[PDB]
RNA sequence: ACACCAACGGCGAAAGCACUCUGCUGGGCCGACACUGACACUGAGAGACGAAAGCUAGGGGAGCGAAUGGGAUUAGAUACCCCAGUAGUCCUAGCCGUAAACGAUGGAUACUAGGCGCUGUGCGUAUCGACCCGUGCAGUGUUGUAGCUAACGCGUUAAGUAUCCCGCCUGGGGAGUACGUUCGCAAGAAUGAAACUCAAAGGAAUUGACGGGGGCCCGCACAAGCGGUGGAGCAUGUGGUUUAAUUCG
């Protein structure tokens, strides 16, 4: 089990080739995580909006032991996995308070690597 | 090229049905229309002999179980081939339905084409045989790749 | 809730296109004039 | 094309062909399209000669090589040189660029 | 290392210079006559500074990343892709003195349409205070008259008209090489030929063709069907082989 409080943050690591749908409490002990590599298929298929939908659905379908009402989602990063994930959470329709972005916006910190030339 | 002029489709010779006339045109091989006519109406007189319902009912109820709602169109973007499924239309599903039904009906041996089309037709009416399995193996491939669009 | 998306709509305020910008290398004024000339003309 | 390669077909017009000629054909053409890994179907090498002491006009040796490949079309190269050997080497170079055009265009 | 601010923006002689604050200090621009009275311009040789990579000495080392190593693609891959990753990147003190160090345009003065701008100050209007209009200059930009130009274009910031001062050029290779000398810890930099050989090497523009450059539109061109060939047998034609000839095209 857990603390049994039905409010908790959801983080969506939407990568450029993957998604991770994790869900955790206010302190930060994770109650479940499920990614595109978690839900079966793996390779070039993972990181597509069907993987965001299935990974989000298989992520938050297992919080029915909690039955969280007051949801709040804190996504991160670029990729094709955001909008399908928000349509998945709104499909489950639980009390999504506010979604938000927490993406790392650097202030010219490190040099990003070589351009691809492909 | 732009389009095809709209359509002209007549009904069945003796039952006045636009589906069964489509089926008698699809069983036609090189002009022998009286023989394809003969095969279809011997199949109907066979289907009155097997069960005791309307042949429109067992035929339409058969081809509802052959018609797919979605299929694989192996399309391309940037040189990259996605197996993305695109939702097929209705009368397209009719033509594919009696297509797989008829070609699969040209495999089950033993007797004349009336028994062959009858047997694969009732197998479509019961979810057995090969046409509805062909529906499944063309249906569980587009289901297998929904991670594209 | 309804199926409206204001996070994408609000997202183009400060676009995630500052992250597709920062994957590839720190390069000087040739591609900063290409990207920032096309970007100084996209907003005018 | 000694073994495993595309099927060789010679044509000899105005030219009695020898051992050194078609040997130079299969060794220069075949052994320069020996680093291929191509299942090209058919190579038609049509090797005609003309002029000089044979008839009116300058001394010419003219080869056309045609490849009916599976791999994106058919190709042919005609070159006309002072000797047979310079013709077949020159068409050998041209068909090297055309096959690297085909293999290199298969990318991504 | 310093996001948004960032602007076809400001400053520096150029290279360069952007998180903020402080200290020292250069340079620019404008006004009043406040002063001196031609003190001006250029500059051989000289001297300074001079992106990046490089080297000596010592720190430091997160990211990135030559070389390297492994995986992949590939006929092959010492390469593009990917995963690790050393010198280097940063700083102190030096050396090196080259870059497409480009505005591909040495500097200075005088004169020769305009339009649209931006930056800094000055005057008048307007209010009495921020505006706002015209302007006096200096600088920066964009279209453009005259004129020049082989053309493209440049055009008050000329590639215009003139004057001055310095550098550099006289066909292309050979060759920024050889030899010598100076500088440099080395890497190399600078100065810089000839033998021989070629009748071209180049610039701007045009017309075509072509592009694994766009844009648009047809075609049984692909896709959707339907039916075949390639498998078997035969008819026939060609190539090869054979023969005295297997006529020739």
């Amino acid at each position: 089990s857990a603390r049994k409080i039905p409010k908790g943050v959801i983080h969506v690591q939407a990568s450029f080739n993957n998604t991770i749908v994790t869900v955790t409490d206010v302190r930060g002990r994770v109650v479940s995580w499920a990614s595109a590599g978690t839900c079966g298929f793996r390779g070039t298929k993972r990181g597509t909006p069907f993987a965001a939908q299935t990974a989000a659905g298989n992520a938050i379908r297992t919080v029915v032991e909690q039955g969280m009402q007051r949801a709040e989602v804190m996504i991160k990063g670029p990729g094709l996995g955001r909008d399908a994930a928000l349509r998945a959470i709104r499909r489950s329709g639980i009390l999504l308070s506010f979604v938000r972005d927490v993406t790392p916006m650097p202030h010219n910190g490190c040099r990003p690597p070589k351009k691809r030339r492909v | 090229r732009g389009t095809v002029e709209e359509k002209t489709a007549k009904s069945d010779p003796i039952y006045r049905n636009r589906l069964v006339n489509m089926l008698v045109n699809r069983i036609l091989k090189h002009g022998k229309k009286s023989l394809a006519y003969q095969i279809l109406y011997r199949a109907v007189k066979k289907i009155q002999q097997k069960t005791e319902t309307n042949p429109l009912s067992v035929l339409r109820q058969a081809i509802r179980g052959v018609t797919p709602d979605i299929a694989v169109k192996a399309r391309r973007v940037g040189g990259s081939t996605h197996q993305v499924p695109i939702e097929i239309g209705s009368t397209q599903g009719k033509a594919l339905a009696i297509r797989w039904l008829l070609g699969a009906a040209r495999k089950r041996p033993g007797r004349n084409m009336a028994f062959k089309l009858s047997s694969e037709l009732v197998d479509a009416a019961k979810g057995s045989g090969d046409a509805v399995r062909k529906k499944e193996e063309t249906h569980r491939m587009a289901e297998a790749n929904r991670a594209f669009a | 809730n309804e199926e409206r998306l204001l996070n994408r709509f609000r997202r183009e305020v400060m676009r995630a296109g500052v992250i597709q910008e920062c994957k590839r290398r720190r390069y000087f004024e040739n591609k900063q004039e290409e990207k920032k000339r096309k970007h100084r003309e996209a907003a005018k | 094309g000694p073994l495993s390669s595309v099927k060789l077909i010679l044509q000899g017009r105005n030219l009695e062909v020898s051992d050194n000629v078609r040997s130079h054909v299969e060794d220069k053409v075949g052994k320069s399209v020996a680093k291929h890994s191509h299942l090209v179907r058919e190579v038609d090498v049509r090797l005609s000669a003309r002029g000089g002491d044979l008839s009116k006009g300058p001394k010419l040796r003219r080869c056309e090589v045609t490849l009916f490949t599976k791999r994106h079309g058919v190709i042919r190269a005609e070159e006309d040189a002072e000797s047979l050997y310079s013709s077949i080497d020159l068409v050998s170079s041209i068909i090297q660029r055309k096959l690297r055009k085909i293999k290199d265009k298969v990318s991504d």
